């Protein structure tokens, strides 16, 4: 019968929504660090041959 | 199972067709196609959601300063000599600090 | 004197309304940049993903 | 058993009828893209969960 009850059901709602999509990624696997550190791996590389120059 | 084994198969026949349907040039073409509509779609959706980063810097901002001038004009009545004047501009400003920390704890 | 502690009364019980609808501004809007986020983080996990026909 | 025993012979019957219509390389195909689409499922109720242990 409330304005109060009915908002504060809404937010819940979201939160589930946040919480269900971290889930998701948590289950598929992230590959992303291994991929990452190959980045910053090519990047110490490339620091001797600025060295060089 | 007897029903399921019959559903099964009509299924796997249907799957056959379509297989058969697919020419392999141009369903491969078109199959990169799709993949760039999209691509660009949910680029689109990450954009509009970094916004909110800079949306959340800008709250920030603003409430900080306004805090500030709360600040000033209450050291100004302490010079002019009205201590009730101040609180009120003072209990004002630790409002704003507090709703200015909850943005940075977003943030 | 009966009216002047009553106006008190009023006015204290209204504030802390006032206070209390100001936060439930403030909670909508970051509680919508959140709805955005798990929104957006779904379709990635979905174009990454996808099985079967 | 003259029930049972009936019942069971139009069973068997029924099964050789279905077992014609598996072409075996087609039908095991089906299976395997089945499994998968189940698997998504699977995945996602999953992450219903845990998402209230957060």
């Amino acid at each position: 019968s409330s304005a109060t009850s009915a908002f504060e059901r809404m937010e819940n709602k979201v939160l589930d929504m946040e919480a269900t999509s971290q889930a998701a990624g948590e289950l598929a696997g992230f590959g992303i660090e291994n991929q990452f550190a190959q980045l910053e791996a090519s990047s110490g590389v490339e620091d001797e041959l600025a060295a060089l120059k | 199972a007897l029903f399921d084994r019959l559903g099964r198969v009509v299924r796997a026949n249907l799957n056959d067709l379509v297989s058969k349907a697919e020419d392999p040039e141009k369903v491969l073409e078109q199959a990169v196609i799709d993949m760039q509509e999209d691509l660009v779609q949910l680029r689109q959706a990450v954009a509009r959601t970094i916004a909110e980063e800079k949306r959340t810097e800008q709250r920030l901002n603003q409430d900080t300063q306004e805090a500030k001038k709360w600040e000033d004009r209450a050291k100004l009545a302490l010079t002019n000599g009205e201590e009730n004047l101040a609180r009120e501009a003072l209990a004002r400003k630790k409002s704003l600090t507090d709703t200015a920390a909850a943005y940075q704890t977003q943030l | 004197a009966q009216q002047r502690t009553m106006s008190e009364n009023l006015r204290r019980n209204l504030a802390a309304l006032e206070a209390k609808i100001s936060e439930a501004k403030t909670k909508k809007n970051m509680l919508q940049a959140r709805a955005k986020a798990a929104k957006a983080n779904a379709e990635l996990q979905q174009t990454l993903g996808g099985l079967g026909t």
